[PDB]
């Protein structure tokens, strides 16, 4: 019953690989249910074509903002933003898919995939999914990041959907 | 902007 979504990542047009995730809708519903419905394209907007604007080697990969493509907005399925579901799940290690909010109770479409144990985020960022396959794809696309987040190259979600 | 810090 736990959704599984995927991302087909490209580096400057050239297809690179696939990254799937397991959405924990069992524990974090409104958040998980949110990510699934945007990974598919179930409303017209979603993550297809959007990119990872903020990648920081050894930390995480930020994406989910299809509107502004910088970090400003990005709408969810419930109009614009939504409250923090909970903090039951903690950023235990790399692969951990979490929401990239801007001050409590402001979750939209921005998420980040962890590339290391990031405990300091526990309690501030709503964890809701985890890379199932492709953590080596997220590693490659990580190399194309920097320190302030600037991408050394254009990383994109060339295609996305639900396989389960 | 949105996003977690290190």
């Amino acid at each position: 019953v736990n959704p599984t979504v995927f991302f087909d990542i490209a580096v400057d047009g050239e297809p690179l690989g696939r990254v799937s995730f397991e959405l924990f809708a069992d524990k974090v519903p409104k958040t998980a249910e949110n990510f699934r419905a945007l990974s598919t394209g179930e409303k017209g907007f979603g993550y297809k074509g959007s990119c990872f604007h903020r990648i920081i080697p050894g930390f995480m990969c930020q994406g989910g903002d299809f509107t502004r493509h910088n970090g400003t907005g990005g709408k969810s399925i419930y109009g614009e933003k939504f409250e923090d579901e909970n903090f039951i799940l903690k950023h235990t290690g790399p692969g951990i898919l979490s929401m990239a909010n801007a001050g409590p109770n402001t979750n939209g479409s921005q998420f980040f995939i962890c590339t290391a144990k990031t405990e300091w985020l526990d309690g501030k960022h709503v964890v809701f999914g985890k890379v199932k396959e492709g953590m080596n794809i997220v590693e490659a696309m990580e190399r194309f990041g920097s320190r302030n987040g600037k991408t050394s190259k254009k990383i994109t979600i060339a295609d996305c959907g639900q396989l389960e | 902007h949105a996003g977690p810090i290190a």
